[PDB]
């Protein structure tokens, strides 16, 4: 019995893009437990990211086009669903990292709470790791492949455009923040056997992976998060100078858009992510960047425990 | 397997409420919700709410928001309805049906409750009288003045199928129903075959077991 | 915010015709759904789930076309099991289980006349208060018929109450009684009873009758 398969997976937001074409939260899911089965799941090859990409690029361009006036934009959470026949099973070990076989696997209808949010190098307003901190990867051991560190508590950050000036900051506890990244430092030491551990800054080029980069409330700000990203940590409040520019390059494919001519926004940080390097004499010292690009990852970080398949 | 099982009908005066009880067997009371619907014969079907009886959970349809509740006892494994301010339209017939399947979800109503019926009125119920109709040939049983309705008539303890036309009632000006059940049979039986019809009037505990004789 | 609309609120077509209902969503229920069946006087049953699937346990006559908005029924040589109403169900907006206001279903059968009968007051009636004579016509069709009552050619009104049967599950036919009530001092006071019967499938009025005894 089932199979895995696609399916157009349909919406359901809790509404007050999910205008019309999302269904009302379900005010009544059902979990429903599995046994003796043990699946297997690939976060970084499932359809359900590909669904998501175009449907986020639908919404993306449809509710902040580029030049084009000026009205709201915050995500509100949105359940994703399948049809009669199709089946979204959850993998509930509260340490899987992704990849592999689930064995405390339950099967229901639609996913959790999804906030589509696009963001680079750190990730917001989603789901904790439940446990311990995660860290997800196709490969740890091949490094094009970029890496998802998953947190195990938030940290939140307070954006701020104030007079109508050029250009914007940002705001963090160095204390939280530099505990959390050293406990993560900690866990890549554990899977890279204790080795020294070193935070460097993005090597550059396309100005937004190589930043934290961002739509908050319809205007892009660009963070240098060169602070965050400190070896030897000073654990005072960190500021962040942002850049708010009106000409971006478009996440929606190839090409590059600008916006027209008193703001704020508080996240929290669940994730991060995080590009290796090269070390062939291996040093006794790994070294991540920020990293970011594909679009495709912000969705998985958020779809590791689901898969889509058909009831036999 | 699949059993659910309701309370009978009843009649309690307007502006009141009345509870009414499904208890649900072949499964575990639990994992599975309660839905709860309603006929008023003028209209069709409407869907009332949803309880889980795993929590206590209600969410209702709009129209129905506050006038019903829902209810469990998980461990006589009963679901209560309980309808209250009870105006003159409200009268109908309720059912409580689950939403089976296996593993997923897919929640189809499956097993459903017969239904019992709610005849908010402000008469005092009264036990029906059964009579005869003696005369291929044809006999039956006038069960008259009552009140409320619905009283069940099978002949020969539900053996003589066939043939039977068992009527909807009327309401005659006295405020009173009556009906009357019928039954086909071979001219030649008559005087062979004894024929009794058994009427049960469930709301005043009646049963009446009249043999018809030409 | 997802309404749904039944197609024909009413039917009435003949045995082995070809019968089709629709569902229409406001909004994209998104291909769950699940057709069901309600004879007159019994529980109702479901006949389809997903949209499409038959549940094993009805026949293959049925089936559901849709997928997305507009959904279908479709009744393949009906026969004499399905005059009945039938509605359309969402459930995977979990909560939002709502209906149709359904559709009815009916037959255009053959015309038949009706198989009449009367019985008189009863021995344990009569001693109590009242009389109630009673008039039986018996799997006839169409449905449009008439009776009136007639003792010692004084016709009567307003003191008769009748009902019709439903449209029969084996024969597609009707039943209808007329009981007139009486009470014994205007009971004993004459003597001839009759009923009048005027049917569509009849040739003249027929009457039936009993002398007091
Ligand atoms: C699960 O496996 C155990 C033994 O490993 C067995 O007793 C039980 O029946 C199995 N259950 C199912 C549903 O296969
Ligand atoms: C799987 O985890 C859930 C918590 O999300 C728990 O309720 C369930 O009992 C677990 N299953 C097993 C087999 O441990
Ligand atoms: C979250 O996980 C870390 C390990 O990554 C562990 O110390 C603990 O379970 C959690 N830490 C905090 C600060 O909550
Ligand atoms: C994830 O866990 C699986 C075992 O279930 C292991 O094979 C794989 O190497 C792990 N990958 C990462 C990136 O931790
Ligand atoms: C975020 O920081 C700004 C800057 O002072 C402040 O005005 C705002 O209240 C802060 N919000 C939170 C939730 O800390
Ligand atoms: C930052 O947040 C932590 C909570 O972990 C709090 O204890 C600390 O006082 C905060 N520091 C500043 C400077 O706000
Ligand atoms: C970020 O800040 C550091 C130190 O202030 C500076 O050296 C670096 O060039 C900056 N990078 C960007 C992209 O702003
Ligand atoms: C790390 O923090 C210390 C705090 O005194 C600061 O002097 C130094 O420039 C920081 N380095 C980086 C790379 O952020
Ligand atoms: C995160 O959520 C908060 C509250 O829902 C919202 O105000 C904020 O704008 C969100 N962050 C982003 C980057 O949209
Ligand atoms: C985000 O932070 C706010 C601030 O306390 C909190 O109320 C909310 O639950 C957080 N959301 C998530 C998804 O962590």
């Amino acid at each position: 019995v089932w199979k895995d398969a696609d399916t157009t997976l349909f919406c359901a937001s809790d509404a007050k893009w999910a205008t019309h074409a999302c269904v009302p939260t379900d005010p009544n899911p059902q979990e429903i437990h599995l046994e003796n089965v043990t699946e297997n799941f690939n976060m970084w090859k499932n359809n359900m990211v590909e669904q998501m990409q175009e449907d986020v690029i639908s919404l993306w361009d449809q509710s902040l086009q580029p030049c084009c006036p000026k009205i709201s934009f915050d995500p509100i959470p949105i359940h994703y669903c399948t049809p009669a026949g199709y089946v979204i099973l959850k993998c509930n070990d509260k340490n899987f990292n992704g990849t592999g076989p689930c064995k405390n696997v339950s099967s229901v209808q639609c996913t959790h709470g999804i906030k589509p949010v696009v963001s680079t190098q750190l990730l917001l307003n989603g789901s904790l790791a439940e446990e311990e901190i995660i860290i997800r990867s196709e490969n740890l051991t091949n490094n094009a492949k970029t890496i998802i560190v998953h947190l195990n508590k938030s940290v939140e950050i307070n954006c701020t455009r104030p007079g109508d000036i050029r250009k914007a900051y940002c705001e963090i506890n160095g204390t939280k923040w530099n505990k959390v990244l050293k406990q993560v430092t900690e866990k890549l030491k554990e899977h890279f056997n204790n080795k020294t551990i070193i935070f460097q800054p993005p090597s550059g080029g396309d100005l937004e992976i190589t930043m934290h980069s961002f739509n908050c409330r319809g205007e892009f700000f660009y963070c240098n998060t060169t602070q965050l990203f400190n070896n030897t940590c000073c654990n005072g409040t960190i500021t962040l100078p942002c850049k708010i520019k009106q000409i971006i390059n478009m996440w929606q494919g190839t090409g590059q858009a600008m916006y027209a001519p008193k703001i704020n926004c508080v996240s929290n940080i669940t994730g991060i992510l995080l590009t290796r390097d090269g070390g062939a004499n291996n040093t006794s010292n790994e070294t991540f960047r920020p990293g970011g690009g594909n679009i495709k990852d912000n969705w998985r970080s958020e779809l590791y425990k689901y898969k889509v398949v058909q009831i036999e | 397997q699949v059993q659910l099982v309701q309370s009978g009908a009843e009649v309690k005066k307007p502006g009141a409420s009345v509870k009414v009880s499904c208890k649900a067997s072949g499964y575990i009371f639990i994992s599975y919700f309660m839905h709860w619907v309603r006929q008023a014969p003028g209209q069709g079907l409407e869907w009332m709410g949803i309880i889980n009886p795993s929590s206590g959970d209600t969410r209702y349809a709009q129209k129905f928001q506050g006038r019903v509740t829902m209810t469990r006892d998980t461990s006589t494994n009963t679901v209560y309805m309980e309808l209250s301010s009870l105006r003159s339209d409200d009268t109908a017939v309720y059912y409580c049906a689950r939403r089976p399947g296996g593993l997923e979800r897919h929640n189809w109503l499956d097993p459903w409750g017969q239904g019992t019926l709610v005849t908010v009125s402000s008469a005092s119920t009264k036990g029906p009288s059964v009579f005869p109709l003696a005369p291929t040939a044809a006999l039956g049983c006038l069960v008259k003045d009552y009140f409320p309705e619905p009283v069940t008539v099978s002949w020969n303890s539900g053996a003589l199928t066939s043939g039977v036309h068992t009527f909807p009632a009327v309401l005659q000006s006295s405020g009173l129903y009556s009906l009357s059940s019928v039954v086909t049979v071979p001219s030649s039986s008559l005087g062979t075959q004894t024929y009794i019809c058994n009427v049960n009037h469930k709301p005043s505990n009646t049963k009446v077991d009249k043999r018809v004789e030409p | 915010e997802i309404v749904m609309t039944q197609s024909p609120a009413t039917l009435s077509v003949s045995p082995g015709e070809r019968a089709t209902l629709s569902c229409r969503a406001s909004q994209s229920i998104s291909s769950n759904l699940a057709w069901y069946q309600q004879k007159p006087g019994q529980a109702p049953r479901l006949l389809i789930y997903g949209a499409s699937t038959r549940a094993t346990g009805t026949p293959a006559r049925f089936s559901g076309s849709g997928s997305g908005t507009e959904f279908t029924l479709t009744i393949s040589s009906l026969q004499s099991e399905d005059f009945a109403s039938y509605y359309c169900q969402q459930y995977n907006n979990w909560p939002a289980i709502t209906f149709g206001q359904g559709t009815r279903l009916e037959i255009k059968r053959t015309v038949a006349a009706p198989s009449v009968f009367i019985f008189p007051p009863s021995d344990e009636q009569l001693k109590s208060g009242t009389a109630s004579v009673v008039c039986l016509l018996n799997n006839f069709y169409p449905r449009e018929a008439k009776v009136q009552w007639k003792v010692d050619n004084a016709l009567q009104s307003g003191n008769s109450q009748e009902s019709v049967t439903e449209q029969d599950s084996k024969d597609s036919t009707y039943s209808l009684s007329s009981t007139l009530t009486l009470s014994k001092a205007d009971y004993e006071k004459h003597k001839v009873y009759a009923c009048e019967v005027t049917h569509q499938g009849l040739s003249s009025p027929v009457t039936k009758s009993f002398n007091r005894g």
